[PDB]
RNA sequence: AGCACCGUAAAGA
């Protein structure tokens, strides 16, 4: 089992700070800074981030778990400063990419030696800072590019986004490749396994960690729930965390006897001068319906509506003279006029950059955003309103976590301005205390791990000679987290000092999980002609590799079986929309033949894979895999590329515009992919027609800049 | 209260938009002849790039521009 | 040539599902992006090191490439440029690993970790590249008393 | 919470 060492120091109170180190190295404590600092500060450094500094002086990597504005910023640019003081590289591994221009913008703004790489642009790559999504960082590791040999600092923000199920393995993927002599930093949210995550980050570079923990928060919260006409407020918890659920009583009592209202609220609280307020709605039609309900108010002066035209010309002025007479625009200028504004991701992204910097400034103060402002900026405001507490997420219609109601709470409260920050919770169903206590005051959810196989790691590792994947299950979260509920049935077996177990869990204590899942999977790649026996790669492995953002094995067998060699430019582009798309819509299409056939041997060749995936017993599916591939804006991409008006395209479908934007983008990128697969194997023509599709698709809008940039 | 923007909002791009010496001998003096090898000082010239009667009009004006 | 598919080279056919290639039995080291290699330094240029593998053009290993004494990394400057030289001598050998493959047919390797780099003594020899079997571990250490 | 489906009672012409 792996051999830790976990450690407490001796501070003052206002956090915590604990080290994890080997199993077999003491303990000398960090030591003050020699000589000048990095990165001089305006104010006073509080105890936790001074702490992370002294950490940061001494080239030691740490993790730092508090809230979000602690300024917990503040140990980045001191080590972006250190790195760049003794001619190291850095990097800052942000996933989101409006996060990440932000960052850049900022980091630009300050030192000046800075680059942004991200799926749609790239800039000054030759920068001691690299900032960037993780992803790039995972291809990075992979194909050993100039730069990990250079950096010696890495800084995450965002772990806790790890917690996901579909892209938990890229954070862990990449740490497991990064080598022993790097150095970095995580910047997480409340979470009460980081010791764990410490152990592992030390058993996984033999390397000492240090841990920050912290409730502290400089702008305390007053929580308030309404019930469905309630006309009243009714407090649960005070600043000082004292939980009065007598007024909560009285509150479900209200909601008992109760068996045109936001605008009623936000009405209450303009009147008692609460603004600026965010409002968490679930959904997309509920934030745009508030909106147009509550249109008839005015939040702002006349000079401000001035000035709002101004901005929102000077800034929709990159556009052509067609895509600004779009409804969205046109339908939305007067909301932003009056100060209230809508974000959720159905928009175009020049609006949700615009209405973003809007709320940073103030010229408008009641914002319907759903999660979006919950994780990827940093615009708090004075108070923040749950419309209600039910969601979606995956397939339950669960009520909401403690671990979000607290990512969207600590977005109230503005340093300085706001002496607190008042948050609401809107009710309309019976909520026994039990439910209401453990979701209000109750602690974050664990940093549990998802680490689910796939293809490409599979194949790009089998590229290699010095990695092979058993290391990586080894070396995972999923692994190093099941090595202390491992203890139980073997301290069952201590006390029977039953047998059957014994030897099970005896031989089962340091060994692998998920095994089964990547035999199978060597199986169908053997079967399918992307390995072979001795587990060696084939052709059609060097040319998955290179794909990444879709389903590859169906893609090279497409290739490999003449799909493309008869079909025309844009078709092509529709067969991979057929794959980037994966929403559903209420009216499947009627398509052409000419554009429906192609689909049909896709099909085809899906249903291929999914019995070879069968045979093997992934226990997966054939109607869903198949089905996993919607071609609902097959007609959408053709008049597209036809070269035609983003007006006459966002009505063939009952789809937002958004994530039509995703969807073409996510294609150019897989059409970038396929060239140069294309590339790979031998053939010309093809890369050239995927390249002319590519061509054909970028005209206005879909690949507009980044206001922040 | 306020009524102007602010700064770093400001600054975003789609918002923006020896000595001396006196010769007695060659104080006063200046050159009398100069050494030149052009035709153009020499001789008077039209523009190059011209056209006749419909090939590439853009040629047409400046044609009428230059020749004037 | 006039619809017709028309051999090149003298060997065998091989027909993947669609696809349809010849597999030589004589020819230079055409490059991969993940195959190991040897490589004897041929020259020495202001930003990399020139190499000859049995390829049809000249490898190339960039000064960004190979590894440091120790782990002694933060970046590539001059003085690392004038070190080029007294560390790395034309002629010496190379156990690396490609990184990619230009358009130009060239071949730019690396040095993914501590085992590859420079070699030491030893002795080596020169066959044809289509007389290794495509496996995995290249790098074999036998009961015998030595490594391959 | 919502959207859709089915049945049920009632009113007018
Ligand atoms: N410890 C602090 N004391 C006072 N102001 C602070 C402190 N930390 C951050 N700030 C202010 O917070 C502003 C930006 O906050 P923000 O970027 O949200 O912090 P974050 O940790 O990155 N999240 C800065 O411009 C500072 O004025």
């Amino acid at each position: 089992m792996p051999r830790v060492k976990v450690q407490s120091v001796e501070t003052v109170e206002g956090c915590t700070h604990e080290v994890a180190l080997p199993a077999e190295e003491d303990y000398l404590p960090l030591k003050p800074r020699v000589g000048k600092a990095a990165k001089e500060y305006p104010f006073i450094l509080d105890a936790f981030q001074r702490e992370a500094i002294q950490c940061v002086d001494n080239n030691q990597s740490v993790l730092v778990s508090a809230h979000t504005s602690a300024g917990k910023t503040v140990c980045a640019e001191y080590a972006i400063a250190l790195a760049l003081r003794e001619k190291q590289r850095v990097i800052f591994t942000s996933p989101i990419k409006a996060l990440s221009n932000q960052k850049y913008r900022e980091m630009y703004e300050e030192f000046q030696d800075v680059g942004l790489m991200t799926g749609d642009v790239t800039i000054n790559p030759t920068a001691s800072c690299l900032v960037m999504t993780t992803e790039i960082l995972r291809s990075m590791l992979y194909r050993g590019s100039e730069v990990m040999r250079e950096v010696a600092w890495v800084i995450f923000d965002e772990i806790h986004y790890m917690r996901d199920s579909e892209r938990g393995v890229v954070w862990e993927e990449t740490i497991i490749l990064l080598p022993d002599n790097v150095h970095y930093v995580f910047l997480s949210a409340t979470i009460p396994n980081a010791r764990q995550f410490a152990e592992w980050i030390c058993h996984l570079h033999k390397q000492p960690c240090h841990v920050i923990y912290t409730d502290y928060r400089p702008t305390p919260l007053q929580h308030y729930i309404f019930p469905a006409g309630g006309d009243g407020l009714h407090l649960v918890v005070d600043e000082n965390g004292d939980f009065r659920e007598d007024n909560f009583n009285t509150a479900m009592q209200v909601l008992r006897d109760a068996g045109s209202n936001v605008f009623k609220i936000v009405k209450m609280i303009m009147e008692r001068n609460f603004q600026p307020v965010i409002i968490f709605s679930f959904s997309k039609k509920d934030c745009e319906a508030y909106a147009l309900q509550m249109t008839k108010l005015d939040f702002n002066t006349d000079e401000e509506k001035k000035m709002v035209e101004e901005v929102f010309s000077n800034a929709i002025d990159c556009l052509s003279d067609e895509d600004k007479k779009l409804p969205q625009v046109e339908h939305v200028l007067p909301l932003l006029k009056r100060g209230i504004g809508i974000h959720h991701g159905g928009l175009l992204p020049i609006l949700k950059e615009t209405i973003e910097i809007l709320f940073s400034e103030g010229l408008i103060k009641a914002l319907f955003a759903t999660e979006t402002f919950a994780m990827g900026i940093n615009m708090p405001a004075r108070t923040v309103l749950f419309t209600n507490a039910r969601k979606f997420d995956g397939k339950d219609f669960r009520w909401i976590s403690s671990g979000e109601y607290i990512q969207m709470s600590g977005r109230a409260g503005r340093r300085g301005m706001d002496d607190r920050g008042i948050v609401i919770l809107m009710v309309d169903e019976k909520m026994s205390p039990t439910i209401g206590k453990q979701l209000l005051k109750g602690s974050a959810d664990p940093l549990n791990s998802a680490f689910h196989l796939t293809y490409n790691m599979v194949l790009n590792l089998l590229r290699v000679e010095e990695i092979n994947p058993e290391y990586m299950l080894e070396k995972s979260f999923y692994q190093f987290q099941h090595y202390r509920a491992i203890p139980g049935v073997v301290e069952k077996v201590k006390n029977s000092e039953d047998i059957k177990s014994a030897k099970r869990e005896l031989k089962k204590a340091r060994t692998v999980l998920q095994m089964d899942e990547l035999k199978c999977r060597k199986r169908v790649l053997r079967r399918l002609g992307f390995a072979t026996s001795s587990d060696v790669i084939e052709m059609k492995g060097r040319v998955a590799c290179e794909i990444s953002s879709a389903d590859e094995l169906l893609l090279t067998e497409m290739m490999f079986n003449g799909l493309f060699n008869d079909l025309s430019a844009e078709q092509a582009t529709a067969l991979l929309s057929c794959f980037v798309f994966q929403e559903n819509s209420s009216e499947m299409p009627k398509l052409t033949e000419q554009l429906a056939g192609p689909l049909r041997q896709m099909q085809e060749c899906a249903k291929r894979i999914a019995k070879v995936s069968a045979e093997a017993k992934l226990e997966i599916d054939e109607e869903t895999y198949l089905s996993s591939f919607k071609p609902h804006l097959m007609d959408v991409v053709y008049t597209w590329a036809t070269g035609a008006t983003f007006a006459h395209i966002c009505k063939m479908t009952d789809v937002f515009e958004g994530s039509i934007i995703r969807c073409m983008r996510r294609l150019e990128e897989l059409l970038r992919q396929m060239c140069q697969a294309a590339k790979a194997i031998g053939n010309t023509e093809l890369e050239n027609k995927f390249a002319e599709g590519i061509t054909k698709i970028k005209r206005d809008i879909v690949f507009a800049a980044s206001l922040y940039l | 209260r306020k009524t102007r923007l602010s700064k770093n909002l400001l600054r975003m791009k789609f918002m923006q938009r020896h000595w001396y010496l006196d010769l007695p001998e060659l104080k006063e003096k200046e050159s009398f002849i100069i050494e030149e090898q052009s035709f153009l000082l020499c001789e008077d010239l039209l523009y190059g790039r011209m056209s006749f009667r419909g090939f590439n009009p853009e040629v047409e004006k400046l044609m009428l521009q230059m020749n004037a | 040539g006039e619809e017709k598919l028309i051999a090149s080279v003298a060997g065998s056919v091989e027909r993947v599902n669609k696809l349809i290639c010849v597999k030589a039995l004589k020819t230079r080291y055409i490059g991969e992006v993940g195959d190991i290699v040897v490589g004897r330094i041929t020259e020495v240029q202001q930003k990399r090191w020139k190499v000859e593998t049995n390829s049809r053009l000249d490898s190339v290993l960039l000064l960004s490439s190979m590894n440091l004494p120790g782990g002694e990394l933060r970046r590539r400057s001059a003085e690392d440029e004038l070190a080029m030289r007294g560390f790395l001598q034309e002629g010496d050998l190379i156990s690396a690993e490609v990184q990619a493959v230009f358009s130009d047919g060239a071949v730019s390797l690396h040095t993914r970790s501590l085992k590859y780099g420079k070699l030491g003594q030893g002795v080596l020899v020169q066959v044809s590249p289509s007389l290794v079997k495509r496996q995995k571990t290249h790098f074999h250490d036998l009961p015998c008393g030595a490594s391959v």
